[PDB]
């Protein structure tokens, strides 16, 4: 039987009778990490002798 | 079903941002330099 009414946005569905709710609880959650590393090293030597 | 049922309440969108920015910069340059000279001339006055 069923036929209550049930809506998202403009558009109407027939809930199966096996469901209790099928509801558009809508949520986002993002995350963005970004690690940049750099390291040198430099080491020049010079010796002479006359 | 939970402990609770919404007496009242109000309904809406929650929007939030954390922004999180950390640069480090390091240059470095350590120059040591010794130059030496010792030199000597002899002669009685022949040599």
């Amino acid at each position: 039987g069923g036929c209550s009414p049930h809506y998202i946005l403009n558009t109407r569905f027939r809930k199966p009778y096996n469901v209790e709710s099928y509801t558009p609880q809508t949520q986002g959650k993002y995350e963005f990490i970004l690690k940049e590393y750099e390291s040198y090293s430099d080491f020049e030597r010079n010796v002479t002798e006359k | 079903y939970g402990t609770h049922y919404l007496q009242s309440g109000s309904l809406g969108g929650e929007y939030r941002v954390l922004f999180y920015v950390d640069s480090e910069k390091l240059k470095q340059n350590d120059f040591n330099s010794v130059e030496e000279k010792k030199c000597k001339s002899s002669g009685w006055h022949k040599f």
